[PDB]
């Protein structure tokens, strides 16, 4: 049960807002050093990706491979981010959509969202994007934090992944270890 | 200060003893077994905070044995032969296989036992004579995993002709493979693995 | 008995209310929480006594306030109806009558799309019973109302409708087989079971429409969402009179003089003989639809009575009598609007002292009006409409003015100078027009979501058995959190004690609490204010000053405005935008009519703040006949009911938050006054099971981290609940 993972982290100015370790990204990007390590500790016959959603963008920053220090360097490196400007939603699943169009489907293909649950800020309406991706087969569960966003209930539920949200950095790493076991 | 821990797996196959009983050089069982005895008497000849322990995987089940120097080895040596005696009163791969699943189940109770420093290293030996069979390929591999993910070496020593699984154990953990033909000549060799391979694997050989 | 799942429970708790309120023939008030499908039960257990007889004659009315609730009414026992009649096996016949006069109309191209309802529907019945009853037959005068003509078949038939209909159930039978609502409607009415409409149509004695023959045995009528219901009647039997008004019916009744002068004989020897018919014997001379499209009675109790037209012998002496009332009146305005009195029987005595004849032709002007217009039908409804006004006034002053009042406000009504002179009418008596309610029927039923003081039934006076604070536990383990935000910190001034809009350091805490409200809270927020102007007046120091950009940072405003046009386009953005990314807080005033009907469920705008407090305004002099009326009642509510329709108001517009049990619910009251105000108004089981263990005085900080608190771990979980 192959899967290929594409890590969407954001990068609001939730990400400069406490309740954490002292910003949401270091505990968020700490627990993703885990949550690397800890998938291919368990997932070699898979493949991940980080892309960072930045200033109502997204970013693509490693590719879907199987080399898991390019991943760890890369968060090394996405350690000091400034993050500059409210994110975008729309701009992950099209990328996703892009590199993912093209991979093989006998296999399932999550996605997982590490949203800070923040204002959706998309140029476009995302829910034709929840309209395609439903045939395409393109699973996707999302990780909130601090808040329930209604958008991302609709997008985990006609998708058909799963959403959480999170207080105890000890409950962070129950849900990223919860997502480690691969899901039907 | 290396809280420094080793263990050991014999074979405990009649018909491979039968095999050595027609020999020309004719190694008994209790040469084999006063060879691991010498074995863990030489790691704990090394010293006190050294700590230690064998089994023999029999048929049925698979029974541990473990321990003013002469004195811990003698207690050693009775427990040894006490339980050896039990083996050769009540008697293939389900013997080892279960073996080391126990071995590493008692790793981890050593381990989160005795610890102050909470400082280990938790080196295994693996002696297996005879043939393992593939007919567990999932315990076996999921075992060798296990032991990779604890940190532990395995080491490993065959004496009549090459198993599969043996060898691929050595190789995914990390520890040497080894078989030599002439079988005293072997154990005086595990006698220098012993004292290199788990001390100073380093600059060694 | 209909549970279709396991119950909050409510139906464990409202069963036996209903035995209760159905044992003992009584009145009754109930209490929702607000989480209750109080819908669902009431609809259910009603049915449950139709479909039985310890009572042979059973009815329902049941009313609403909205003209979009009354549809949900609709669905929701349409719900109903599907499951056992399932259940049930062998379907036996219903009727459930929306019954909506106004605006949901006409299906004629060439009079549905023009904006208002009233002067519409004069132009249709001016065409169907005042040109096609005149004329009455023609080919181009009597128009193509060819579906009238269909009920004047299928009246004389007997057909059998199906089940209960929405509003556009019956326009789409318009089409096909079901054609007026007004007539369908009628035939209907004939027999129908449960009857829903709007709760002004049923108390409105402006023009008293009789809904069901008053058949007084047995009678069972339900008032959904009752909190305003003194509001409802004094407002159903006010009148108010501008001089613009008055000047437009002067234009009129010289209008009405030219109308007399170029008629000579024809339809006044038709007056002359049907008169002659009328004192030979009392008939009344139009039993079609014309009554109803008159002001039928402004006085209901009041007879009908047997000297009829007192004072005049034709009609343009009579005409000169009105001639006389209105030149007499705004020669009384005048000299009264000088200066602004208060007078039940000073100003009705002092005009049978100017006037000639007093009170008999006092209390038949509306009737004679109608009739000698009716008699000459050629006259459009629209351009007629304030002479109607006037004799409505002259009607009710006549028969009624010794609990009501008379008073006379020229002036200022937050504007500038005295161009636009003004008058109002009204009781203060609740009881002037519920006692008809009361009185008709076996048992009405006052619901709530919100009336918790139960002390202050006694302002409608009346006798009710059933009374009791319904107590609902809630395992999904806490579905609300009342939060109130008085600053320990910034010194609280959050009241405006001051003056309305005196100070603006109050405003920028409103705007602290508001951007921090943003930064934690998702789904857009529901900001009730205190005033349309001093909304205006928050709205300009935020836009103005150094706040609104960090809001529009976050989100997006959507700000009322007094058409309904402006509730519609933000209404529409705002489910448009809280149901895709984005915020987006909708502020509105409380008594603006946002709060009814909308219903902000858990999808979007979950998070209800009040801000201020929703108290009518205090210094006005219509409030001081109201309560010193009351002072002639109990004599400590100067300041009580005050309190009481601050809390009615306040629980009105705060707890329409939540739909269901599994949902989520945050309240909170940016106050000072909420102490024991709040301890009176919000809802007893609400202030014992989920307020204020110790938020009293919450500084804004710790309630936005109360508020995380609450987010984060209504969030986090579900499966698990009252399994009842
Ligand atoms: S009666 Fe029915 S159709 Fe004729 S005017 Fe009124 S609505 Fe239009």
């Amino acid at each position: 049960m192959m899967r290929h993972l594409y890590v969407v982290v954001d990068g609001s100015r939730t990400m400069e807002d406490q309740d954490l370790k002292p910003n949401r990204l270091t505990c968020t990007l700490k627990l993703l050093e885990y949550f690397v390590e800890e998938y291919f500790d368990q997932n070699p016959i898979s493949q991940i990706g980080i892309i960072v959603t930045k200033s109502k963008r997204a970013e693509k920053l490693t590719e879907l491979s199987g080399n898991p220090r390019k991943h760890i360097t890369s968060l090394k490196k996405a350690v000091d981010m400034t993050c500059h400007g409210e994110p975008s939603l729309y701009n992950s699943l099209s990328i996703a959509m892009q590199t993912l169009k093209h991979m093989p489907g006998h296999t399932s293909r999550e996605v997982l969202i590490i949203f800070s649950s923040l204002t959706t800020c998309d140029p476009s309406n995302i829910y034709d994007l929840i309209k395609t991706l439903k045939a395409a087969k393109i699973r996707v569960s999302v990780i909130g934090l601090s808040a329930e966003v209604r958008v991302c209930t609709v997008l985990a539920r006609e998708t058909g992944g799963t959403y959480h949200v999170i207080l105890d950095e000890s409950h962070y790493k129950e849900l990223l270890t919860h997502h480690v076991s691969p899901p039907p | 200060d290396e809280l420094n821990l080793l263990v050991i797996v014999v074979d405990a196959n009649p018909i491979w003893w039968g095999k050595q009983a027609l020999k020309e050089s004719q190694f008994t069982l209790s040469k084999c077994i006063d060879a691991v005895m010498v074995l863990g008497n030489s790691h704990l000849f090394m010293n006190r905070s050294n700590k230690l322990a064998v089994i023999a995987s029999h048929i049925q089940e698979s029974r541990f044995l473990y321990p003013g120097k002469y004195e811990l080895l003698t207690s050693a040596n009775e427990v040894i032969v006490e339980e050896i005696k039990d083996l050769m009163t009540k008697s293939t791969e389900t013997l080892l296989a279960g073996s080391l699943a126990k071995a590493l189940c008692y790793i981890h109770r050593m381990n989160k036992e005795v610890k102050d420093n909470q400082e280990m290293k938790s080196r295994i030996l693996v002696i297996k004579a005879a043939e393992d069979s593939a007919l567990q390929y999932m315990n076996f591999m999921n075992v060798i995993f296990a032991a990779q993910k604890q940190n532990i070496l395995i080491d490993a020593c065959v004496l009549d002709s090459d198993s599969g699984l043996l060898q691929q154990a050595c190789d995914i953990t990390g520890g040497l493979y080894l078989k030599v033909p002439q079988m005293p000549s072997l154990l005086q060799y595990l006698l220098w693995v012993f004292l290199p391979d788990q001390d100073q694997r380093s600059q060694l050989i | 008995y209909f549970p279709y799942d396991y119950i909050y429970p409510e139906q464990f708790s409202y069963m036996r209310e209903l035995k209760r309120t159905l044992d003992a023939k009584g009145h009754g008030v109930l209490e929702m929480p607000s989480g209750t499908g109080k819908t669902v039960s009431l609809l259910a257990l009603i049915m449950a006594y139709q479909r039985a007889y310890p009572l042979e004659v059973t009815k329902l009315i049941y009313c609403s306030r909205t003209v979009p609730e009354i549809e949900k009414v609709i669905e929701e026992l349409r719900k109903l109806l599907n499951f056992y009649e399932k259940q049930e096996g062998e379907k036996l016949p219903f009727l459930g009558l929306a019954l909506s006069s106004r605006k949901n109309l006409c299906i004629h191209p060439e009079v549905t799309p023009l904006r208002f309802g009233k002067d519409v529907d004069g132009k249709c019945h001016s065409l169907t019973a005042s040109y096609v009853r005149a004329q009455y037959q023609h080919d181009t005068s009597l128009p193509h109302c060819r579906f009238y003509e269909e009920f004047d078949a299928h009246g004389r038939e007997v057909p059998l409708p199906a089940g209960i209909y929405n509003l556009d159930d019956l326009k789409a039978l318009g089409r096909r087989q079901g054609w007026c609502p007004y007539f369908l409607a009628r035939y209907s009415i004939l027999h129908a079971n449960v009857v829903v409409y709007s709760y002004h149509y049923l108390l409105d004695p402006k023009i008293a429409d009789l809904v069901s023959k008053e058949l007084a045995r047995k009678a069972v009528v339900v008032f959904d969402e009752a909190h305003n219901i003194d509001n409802v009647c004094i407002d159903s039997m006010s009148v108010n009179l501008t001089r613009r008004t008055l000047d437009r019916c002067q234009g009129n009744l010289e209008t009405l003089q030219k109308t007399v002068l170029r008629i000579k004989e024809t339809d006044e020897q038709r007056l002359r003989d049907e008169y002659r018919r009328l004192v030979e014997g009392l008939r009344e001379a139009s039993a079609a639809r014309e009554t109803d499209a008159h002001l039928a009675n402004p006085v209901l109790p009041d007879e009908v009575l047997q000297e009829a037209v007192p004072g005049s012998i034709r009609t343009a002496e009579h005409f000169l009598g009105f001639l006389r009332r209105l030149l007499e009146y705004v020669k009384w305005r005048l000299r009264v609007q000088h200066v602004v009195q208060e007078s039940p029987p000073a100003f009705l005595s002092g005009l049978a002292q100017r006037v000639c004849i007093q009170r008999k032709p006092l209390r038949f002007c509306a009737e004679r009006l109608r009739s000698l217009l009716h008699t000459l039908e050629i006259t459009d409804l629209a351009d007629f409409s304030p002479l109607t006004l006037l004799a409505n006034f002259a009607t009710l002053v006549s028969t009624y003015a010794k609990g009501f009042t008379i008073i006379i406000e020229p002036f200022d009504d937050r504007t500038p100078t005295i161009a636009n002179p003004i008058l109002h009418f009204s009781c203060m008596d609740a009881s002037l027009a519920i006692k008809p309610v009361f009185e008709r029927f076996q048992s009405v039923i006052i619901t709530s979501g919100t009336l918790s003081p139960l002390d202050i039934y006694p302002k409608i006076l009346d006798f009710h058995p059933v009374t009791m604070a319904t107590f609902t536990m809630t395992l999904a383990r806490v579905c609300l959190c009342p939060m109130i935000i008085g600053r320990g910190n910034d010194q609280v001034a959050i009241s405006s004690k001051f003056e309305t809009r005196e100070d603006i350091a109050v405003i920028r805490n409103y705007g602290n609490l508001l951007l921090e409200m943003s930064a934690v809270v998702p789904d857009g927020i529901v900001a009730f204010f205190t005033s349309y102007q001093y909304m205006e007046s928050t709205v300009a120091s935020w836009y103005e000053q150094g706040i609104l950009e960090n809001i529009q940072r976050n989100k997006l405003l959507f700000i009322e405005t007094q058409d309904g046009a402006e509730t519609s386009v933000a209404l529409e953005k705002y489910q448009e935008a809280c149901e895709n990314g984005r915020g987006a807080i909708l502020l509105s005033v409380a008594r603006g009519k946002v709060s009814e009907g909308i219903d902000f469920v858990h999808h979007y705008g979950r998070a209800v703040i009040m801000f201020g407090v929703p108290y009518v305004y205090t210094q006005s002099r219509i409030l001081k006949a109201r309560l010193e009326y009351l002072r002639d009642q109990f004599q400590i509510r100067e300041n009580d009911f005050l309190t009481f329709d601050a809390m009615r108001h306040a629980a009105q517009c705060v707890g329409r938050a939540i739909r269901g049990k599994t949902d989520y619910g945050l309240m909170v009251f940016a106050d000072k006054r909420f102490a024991r105000g709040d301890k009176r108004g919000k809802l007893p089981r609400w202030i014992q099971e989920h307020l204020t263990d110790a938020n009293l005085n919450l500084t804004v900080d710790e309630g936005v981290q109360v508020a995380k608190y609450f987010l984060r771990q209504m969030a986090q979980p579900f499966h698990r609940e009252d399994q009842l």
